[PDB]
């Protein structure tokens, strides 16, 4: 069962793309906190920009999860 | 004041929807290949074969399978092993 | 980009045609200043001209070798050929160095322009030196100023200015020698 | 049929009907007034822009032949004369439409701002006209310089 | 009373449009009341100038 | 006086008899007017793009079934079965 | 009834004012109504997963289980991993049941 | 501040963009503070000079 | 899983048929209806000043 | 509604903020100098708008303790 | 035709989902989607959405403007 | 002949008006040098007929892609744009539209070593514009399949309506994932049509004809 | 046993994805400290954005942990 | 069974490139929030720059997924 | 052994946060009674990731 | 075949170079938003510099893809 | 032959230096936008220093391409 072992060792190393998505989400929500302290009177708009950016970087998160599941189950 | 004039006309489809449904069906049925799970044979093979020996087990999966992979029909037992 | 070519020498040539000829041209505040900003020179080495001002005082107009300014990001030091800067000053201590001696001027906020020719123009409202400060009213001042906060935003701003000024003043009066 | 349904005709139909009736010289005051009313008010004001000058020239000719002065129609039809609508013509046909348009513009004494496109269609290429035809262009150029209150100038790219 | 029919037609037609436009006025009543405006707007749609 | 024949087919009042039918746009009546006035003079870039994609994906389908044909032929000319024996 | 109108009025009542956020009390335990519908959502999902699991229970799962067993089965075709073995085990289990 | 003052300082670029702004918020805000302070200083000096004259 | 379709050209032609129908339905049935009610309002709101001045000058009842 | 520093958000001008800090540095100054720093702390003037050409209501300031810390 | 075709489509898609080798996962994904349909019909402000779509069009963002009632009097 | 009657101020008419004007404002017209009057009006009409209808194409693609993306969030339905051929064919056809426009601008003539890598960066956006939509529609549905396969095994192995919070903590996660799927289904239609406006409006630049003669002063 | 052997090294490689999540949470909470220092008048609101971004950044953490839980135990 | 094992582990090492894409996307989407908190008036323009940048940093994620599909299914 | 490389990023995150604590304390020292509380809340929520990685390195070895 | 197998792992480890160009393009396109928020009137020059820098940074991405295509098919 | 297979898998993991090359070029070309937004007058000297840093930072990309072409061909 070298193939069933190889799919596990491949989909393990595939998951480390989630590290960069976690770091990008951290720096983006950190800039949301900084920009909402910069001017509080548009803080409900910067939340909208943060959720736009959150959806478009969880994009990359689901890309890496797709290739994880494509290695694991397909 | 015109509110009861629009309630007279009921539901009505988009104004060219028959062209969309005709186009999608004329793409899904005018394919140019056998119907994905079947294969074309000769006429003598069709007239010689029983109907249960003419179906495949893959193309009739069980509607609510207790075991994943359960099929309705079992097809031809004439395996060429 | 500069669609109004203004200036005193343009005002004096346009003003001759719209005014009575009896009135001489009005003076301008450029004619009463001498050190400009873009003009060459005006540093010569390790010293540089530091104009420490006040509305009611001129505290220094000599040359210094380094100026520590209390900017809003933090204390920075201006050396001779510094980068041009418009620094807004937090309540803190300016120290004008001229060798071994240091005059510790506690300012209450203001601005500080370092110009391209190396001229430092510190521009504060009140600049008390540190010896004429009492340490008694600042502590009850911080205690009372950390207490009264109504729903006014105006008093939130005034109280924040109060606590940051008195807290910087205690930080610079309990850390002296 | 045209005069009883003048509100229902568009300019692409009325220009063809007027070109036919300008071939076969058949007119009335009612027909000229109803066609001018239709092209001016019953149709879109950029329908002369979509026309091509070889039919607006025949409309101006059909109006100058019968001496029917309609300054509203002339201001509407003069929108359809430009660098764009004249550059889509051949040089023989462009000479034809510039000559007929300038003649029918000096006949009515109407010198719109868009006559300078008809004039500059001739002045950038004078090698197509006779001395009499260039005299006919220069006469309307002087009249339109005096009417529009300025001096003519060809524009060069840059 | 010489030109009252035209001015009162303009007044009544725009009063009805403005009372009902954007609420419940059908497009057929607009194209009935104002046929040449609909004709010119359809010229702009036909001749690719719908964003003019 | 201005006598209702100057207002004919120009200005009408709100209807009292019955609500009329909606006046069709010339594109809603005939497809030939749309196809010759907007669809070809303005959207032929989109139609060329759709035809380019359909021909390119026909090319890719031809490549895929020729690859299937090659694999099937080299399984038949090896005595081996060219699939997974069905599955059941 | 009219097959257009009665169920329309009944659904209008059920949607608009037949509210179980107060007719079942429920203010006394939850904070807002935005927290109730956020919990009604997850409750609907849990009711759906339980109903669709229970409606046909004796089945071998297509989804990868975590090596666990439903009830007293533990070695049966319900807990098998390769599907042909569970297939023939179901084929012998079905004639007895 | 940015209504006319920055527009009068830009000569193909700016003469104000030589300066490194060291304020908390933007340069529009530091110029908005700086011209209020410039008006107060000009006014104070103006009515001291006029009182002495 | 289902990654390549059984025919790529059939799916691309379905995309072309659907988007071409949406283009036709937009351009033919929706955009005339959009533009009639948009441009009645737009021509009135742009014309209103000059229209009322022209109608003020045209009626003799003052 | 304004977007800038904390005095600008609270409607306060920069002049009033900086003069509040100046008066607050003066109010904890040493009393041999604190009293003569109340010379330049006092505000004594009056003002009146002119909406028509000759009329207008009045406004007076006789503050000897400094610029108003509270709102306008 | 619309309601019969919608019911026919839902029945045909549910016949095809239930024999798909991942079938209980599909039948529960229908629940996971209908839950969000139910949630959208309960927290979306529909009057605010109506008057916000109404503001997208310039035709309905403001009233009409011509014919100011003094130009068109007949005295 | 007999077309339907439309209410003025309907909600679909208002929504499609806002959508069309949004996508038309992406490639705005160019303000000319001369002031726009009857002299410049045929030049303005001519510039408006040498500009591509990117407003109409972009709202075509926005409406078809957002309807196909929101089909994947209705029950008993799959998104059509989760097919590789559908989504990638929409992307390749937008790229071919931009290329056919740019080729008809010059001559239908096909254009150092720095420029062929600019070409293989330009010919990649055919792949990228389609497969961003395809992978975005496929990956969320695939994670949803997997994570509800893991969310079904614990009420399978334990009791129904028993040991509730371990299934509650994964049903909340599934609910959040379908909410992210709604957000992605709107944003990918927006991203596709913004990018179609960008790619086609790269080649949407022609020569303003303007006046070649003037009567000045 | 090569399959259960490789599932361990697969889960070990898979849980490297929490490094970027920890670094992102560090950057976000550091920005929370900076934005609270830059104005104290909003520090009650800024911790709300901190917890919001923390939950949405630990979405990546639980995605990597469910890939770990899936590799060890599919 | 070495080629159909090396393909899986090569794809798992291939999709690591979505770590830097996710982190760069997070930096750009945080810079959108920061720059639109500097001046909120050109925030329509900055969202357009963020989308023009998102489309160009995720084209590298689609390059990486192209390599993943080329070493899984070719 | 390769499971505990999550602690690299957890240590880098804790370093960035405790560096910004010094920076924000030098920005204004009056709020340093709140900023250490914010630093410890962030330290706890980054220790959540650290305990997740140690739970994985103990569930690989001892489970 | 070990030679045909190891080219898959080679292409997979070679296309990890795309993470750095993704992070770099994210940093550059975030600096475009940050600098275009300073002076929005000179933003077209910043977009031109951003596209010139993108064209010179994904050349590293195309070089790493050249290495991938020279490993897979050469 | 494991020699050429090892050459392929080594020319794989030799290209990951191009990641740091691309991240460095992205940071440098982002600072070009930031510095040309600070003062647009010196924006022609700044792109000169940007191409200077480009030519001196592509030296590392070519020192990695040199070794990746003498792993495969030496
Ligand atoms: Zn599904």
């Amino acid at each position: 069962s070298v193939l069933a072992a190889s799919k596990m060792v491949g989909a393990g190393c595939a998951t480390i793309a989630l590290a960069g998505v976690g770091a990008g989400l951290g720096v983006m929500f950190g800039s949301l906190i900084n920009g909402a302290a910069r001017n509080p009177n548009i803080a409900k708009q910067l939340v909208g920009y943060a959720l736009l950016g959150f959806a478009l970087t969880e994009s990359i998160a689901l890309f890496s999860l797709l290739v994880v599941f494509l290695i694991l189950f397909a | 004041s015109y509110s009861a004039y629009f309630a007279k006309a009921g539901f009505q489809f988009p104004a060219g929807l028959s062209a969309l449904v005709a186009g999608i069906v004329a793409l899904n049925v005018c394919t140019g290949r056998p119907t994905k799970g079947t294969k074309e044979i000769s006429n003598a093979e069709y007239n010689a074969t029983p109907i249960g020996y003419l179906q495949s087990p893959d193309q009739h999966p069980t509607a609510f399978p207790k075991v994943p992979g359960m099929k309705d029909v079992h097809g031809s037992p004439h395996h060429h092993h | 980009e500069a669609a109004a070519p203004a200036g005193p020498k343009e005002f004096t040539e346009v003003w001759n045609k719209k005014a009575p000829s009896t009135l001489i041209v009005p003076e301008f505040p450029s004619n009463y200043t001498a050190v400009k900003a873009v003009g060459e020179g005006q540093v010569h080495g390790d010293a540089f001209p530091v104009n420490f001002y006040t509305p009611h005082s001129i505290l220094s107009q000599a040359q210094k070798d380094t100026v520590v300014l209390p900017g809003v990001d933090g204390y920075f030091g201006v050396k001779a050929s510094h980068v041009p800067t418009i620094a807004q000053l937090k309540p803190g201590v300016v120290e004008l160095h001229s060798g071994a001696e240091s005059e510790k001027f506690f300012v209450s906020g203001g601005f500080a322009f370092v110009h391209p020719n190396g001229v430092t123009d510190i521009c504060v409202l009140e600049a008390a030196t540190l010896d004429q400060v009492d340490p008694a009213a600042v502590k009850s001042a911080l205690a009372a100023a950390s207490a009264a906060q109504p729903t006014d935003e105006f008093e939130q701003a005034a109280n924040r200015a109060a606590i940051e000024l008195y807290s910087a003043l205690e930080s610079a009066v309990e850390a002296k020698a | 049929n045209v005069s009883a349904n003048f509100t229902k005709f568009e300019t692409e139909q009325l220009l063809q009907i007027v070109a036919t009736f300008d071939a076969f010289n058949h007119s009335s005051v009612a027909f000229l007034d109803d066609v001018a009313d239709s092209i001016t008010y019953c149709n879109h004001y950029l329908a002369p822009v979509r026309a091509g000058a070889d039919e607006l020239a025949t409309l101006l000719t059909y109006y100058a032949k019968n001496g029917h002065e309609r300054a509203d129609l002339l201001a509407t039809v003069a929108r359809g004369f430009s660098e764009v609508s004249l550059g889509k013509l051949s040089a023989a046909q462009r000479k034809d439409t510039v000559l007929s348009a300038l003649k029918a513009f000096q006949t009515f004494g109407f010198y719109p701002e868009s006559i300078e496109a008809v004039i500059g269609a001739a002045l950038v290429s004078p090698a197509e006209y006779s001395a009499e035809e260039l005299k006919e262009v220069e006469a309307v150029k002087v009249a339109a310089e005096n009417a529009l209150g300025g001096e003519f100038v060809l524009i060069q790219e840059g | 009373e010489e030109e009252e029919l035209w001015l009162l037609t303009l007044t009544q037609q725009f009063k009805h449009i403005q009372k009902h436009f954007g609420i419940d006025l059908p497009h057929s009543v607009v194209a009935h009341m104002d046929p040449l405006l609909i004709k010119k707007i359809d010229w702009e749609t036909t001749n690719a100038l719908e964003d003019f | 006086v201005l006598g209702e024949v100057y207002l004919k087919d120009i200005l009408r009042t709100p209807p009292t008899g019955a609500i009329p039918a909606n006046v069709p746009h010339p594109f809603q009546t005939s497809f030939y007017t749309y196809a010759t006035k907007k669809l070809i003079p303005r959207h032929w870039y989109l139609l060329g793009g759709f035809t380019f994609t359909i021909t390119l994906y026909g090319i890719l389908d031809g490549l895929r079934d020729s690859g299937k044909k090659k694999a099937y032929d080299e399984a038949i000319h090896a005595g081996k079965t060219p699939y997974t024996a069905g599955g059941h | 009834m009219a097959v257009t109108s009665f169920l329309g009025k009944a659904f209008e009542k059920y949607f608009y004012d037949f509210s179980a956020y107060e007719q079942f009390g429920l203010n006394r335990f939850l904070s807002s109504k935005g927290q109730y519908v956020a919990l009604r959502h997850v409750g609907f999902v849990m009711v759906g997963v339980n109903v669709l699991l229970a409606a046909n229970f004796p089945f071998n799962p297509p989804f990868p289980t975590i090596g666990m067993c439903p009830a007293g089965w533990e070695g049966t075709w319900v807990c098998q991993a390769d599907k042909a073995k569970a297939l023939e085990m179901y084929k012998e289990w079905k004639k007895s049941n | 501040p940015d209504l006319l003052e920055k527009q009068l300082e830009d000569v193909t670029g700016n003469s104000l963009d030589a300066y490194d702004i060291e304020a908390s918020h933007e340069r529009s805000d530091v110029l908005r503070d700086l011209t209020e302070f410039h008006l107060g200083v000009t006014l104070y000096n103006a009515m001291l000079e006029n009182n002495c004259s | 899983m289902k990654l390549l379709p059984e025919s790529l050209q059939q799916e691309a032609a379905t995309a072309a048929v659907v988007a071409s129908w949406v283009l036709w339905h937009l351009d033919t049935q929706l955009l005339p209806t959009i533009m009639r009610e948009h441009k009645l309002h737009a021509c009135w709101a742009a014309a209103a000043k000059r229209y009322n001045e022209k109608l003020f000058k045209l009626n003799p009842s003052y | 509604a304004p977007s800038g520093p904390f005095y600008r958000v609270a409607g306060m001008s920069y002049l009033r903020y900086s003069n509040i800090c100046a008066d607050l540095l003066r109010n904890v100054l040493k009393e041999p100098f604190k009293a003569k720093a109340q010379a330049r702390q006092a505000i004594h003037f009056r003002q009146a708008p002119y909406v028509d050409g000759k009329a207008g209501a009045s406004k007076v300031y006789e503050l000897e303790n400094g610029i108003p810390k509270t709102a306008n | 035709i619309a309601l019969f075709g919608a019911l026919s489509w839902i029945l045909y898609r549910a016949d095809g989902q239930s024999k798909a080798h991942e079938w209980i996962v599909d039948l529960n994904l229908n629940v996971l989607q209908a839950a969000w349909l139910i949630s959208f019909s309960s927290l979306i402000p529909f009057r605010a959405v109506y008057f916000a779509f109404r503001g997208m069009a310039p035709a309905t963002a403001s009233t009409l403007n011509g014919l100011k009632t003094f130009s068109s009097i007949s005295l | 002949s007999s077309v339907r009657d439309v209410k003025t101020g309907s909600l679909p008419t208002n929504f499609l008006t806002g959508v069309y004007r949004f996508w038309r404002s992406q490639n705005p017209a160019e303000k000319p040098h001369d002031p726009v009057n009857d002299r410049l009006l045929p030049a303005v009409v001519d510039a408006s007929d040498k500009r591509a209808s990117i407003g109409t194409w972009a709202t075509t693609f926005f409406c078809t892609i957002i309807s196909c993306n929101l089909l994947g969030l209705m029950p008993f339905n799959e998104a059509p744009t989760s097919g590789l051929g559908f989504a990638t064919g929409l992307g390749v056809s937008v790229w071919a539209t931009a290329t056919i426009l740019g080729l008809s601008k010059t001559g239908f003539k096909f254009p150092f070593i720095f420029v062929p890598l600019e070409t293989i960066s330009y010919t990649f956006r055919a792949v990228s514009l389609g497969v961003r939509l395809w992978v975005n529609m496929l990956a969320g549905h695939t994670l949803l399949h997997i994570l509800t396969g893991m969310a079904l095994a614990l009420p399978f192995s334990l009791g129904f309506f028993s040991m509730v919070p371990a299934t509650f903590g994964v049903c909340c996660l599934l609910s959040a994932l379908v909410g992210l799927e709604y957000l992605v289904a709107v944003l990918q239609s927006g991203v596709f049509s913004i990018l179609s406006t960008v790619y086609v409006g790269e080649f949407n630049h022609d020569k303003f004809i303007g006046p070649a003669a003037k009567i000045v002063k």
